[PDB]
């Protein structure tokens, strides 16, 4: 599915 | 006596509180920017405390290599830290990465491993578990998600900056929410060592609000946004449900524009996501519930 | 309470980071001037350069600030505008990068371009075009003269060094561009806490016009790629007597020591700081500074  | 850190994951924190002039109510709004950091992001904390945690667990010892799934800033955090501290790493992430992200993670010395962009984080989970799997011995994982040293430094560093910095007075705490380690930490820190019951605000995309949703029993329905740090579309291990308040959403064209507006207006330079956040904040500051409220909203990076 | 006012005030107190694999047994420490409000050390001379025109009644409420930029100062400049009010318009060559004109754009900088084909020089000129056709409402601080840059150094960087070494501080290696770095630093060490330390001005080989004119030899300017030094002058803000030594760096040093700073110390730095650590490195292998606690400048990241 974001980027961290 | 002396304040020279020995490396440079020492260095991690005690970024600055600063007032905004054109937001909030009588100067009630109040940002801690976390770009004011090694790697320029919030995420060095962690980094940082991931790995320090990992070598007195005995997880992490000389020769191991590091291996976590990553596309954003916590990848360069680990990445500094790695280098700083004499690690190798392996960064797995999906092939949509900036094309300065890629020479900055190989310049830090990152054996960059990269995976299909149509599988998302989910494809860079699958290769980084793979890879660990193929020789546990050999390498760690140390999970940004799931890992307790994530909230844990944010309770020993982020949060008493904050407690200290506001003389106590702090009764607002607005942070997105990517691992959720930061609200997670910081509610600890104040809430049970310094025994005052903020509100503790966590913030999502209104394109993806699984937090909201599952707060109020609603079929969760994540789904694509822009605000960068945030939006994960699950309820991330280090998010202590328990600890949370209240929840404001914030899409994607918001966050740009507050993002935009802290630029411009206030000479402030932040992500995205720090724009969700004020955002976020800002509304809560012109209700007359926190009329009379200090609020420290959490800037996550640069 | 340490809430700042506004972004400006929340200059400094940068760390101090000891090298792992550069110098004598820990003797190269590293001030890491990234860790800024602009994430430069200019951040500290754009916030000082308008404090004191404010204190001295030369920029008040109106007043708008004109300045020609090539760099740092431009965006230090345009945040601490931002953050205290006032319009700033900076002149440029239109030959500069996309992602630099959205930056000083996004930070409200009224940006005029210039003839590309004029460069800098062209951007100097429309600058003080623009404050002639207008002295009631314009000011330039002018960051080479204006002694609020070496100033603010003598009263924060300066001290910060003295502070986190105990005074154990004995060099100070500092890359120039302005000059105002070594020069602040310098008084507030040698005059303010009375410790001749040594100072080392560093410059590119390619432009080394510091140890051209303290050598007594003709000055030779030339191009290089170490962006933030070697202007190819003596700044008036570079006060010569101060200077104990200058070591000279070529570009292609000074980037392979930005990039050993990345994979060996997990720092990141730009090429000025790669060349500031080069020289700093270089003294740290000789006998006469082996014992020597030598503090190197990073400008920015
Ligand atoms: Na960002
Ligand atoms: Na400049
Ligand atoms: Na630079």
């Amino acid at each position: 599915e974001f980027s961290i | 006596s002396m304040a020279i850190y020995a490396d440079n994951s020492y260095s991690i924190g005690n970024t600055p509180l600063v007032r905004l002039k054109h937001f909030g109510h009588n100067g009630n709004v109040v940002v801690k920017i976390e770009g004011r950091n090694p790697s320029y992001s919030v995420k060095c904390r962690i980094g940082a405390n991931m790995v320090w945690q990992a070598e007195k667990d005995g997880t992490l010892t000389k020769g191991k290599e590091i291996v976590e799934p990553t596309s954003g800033n916590t990848g360069i955090a680990l990445a500094y830290v790695a280098a700083a501290r004499g690690y190798k790493i392996t960064l797995t992430m999906p092939e949509t990465m900036s094309l300065e992200r890629k020479r900055l993670l190989c310049g830090l010395g990152v054996n960059l491993v990269l995976t299909e962009g149509a599988k998302g984080m989910k494809g860079a989970i699958a290769k980084a578990e793979e890879i660990v799997a193929s020789d546990p011995s050999r390498y760690v994982m140390l999970k940004q998600f799931e890992n307790p040293a994530n909230p844990q430094i944010h309770r020993e560093t982020t949060g008493p900056e904050i407690w200290k910095d506001t003389d106590g007075k702090v009764d607002v705490v607005v942070a997105g929410v990517g691992t959720g380690g930061s609200i997670t930490g910081i509610s600890r820190a104040i809430k049970l060592d310094f025994g005052k019951q903020i509100t503790s605000v966590a913030v999502e995309p209104v394109e993806s609000p699984v937090i909201s949703q599952t707060l109020a029993g609603e079929e969760v329905k994540p789904g694509p946004h822009k605000i960068q740090g945030i939006g994960a579309g699950f309820i991330p291990k280090n998010l202590d449900l328990s600890i949370i308040d209240r929840v404001e959403t914030v899409d994607s064209d918001t966050a740009l524009a507050t993002a935009r507006r802290l630029m411009a207006e206030e000479g402030i330079l932040a992500g995205i996501s720090s724009g969700a956040a004020v955002a976020a904040a800002d509304r809560l500051a012109k209700l007359p519930e926190f009329a009379d409220k200090l609020i420290v909203v959490i800037l996550p990076s640069a």
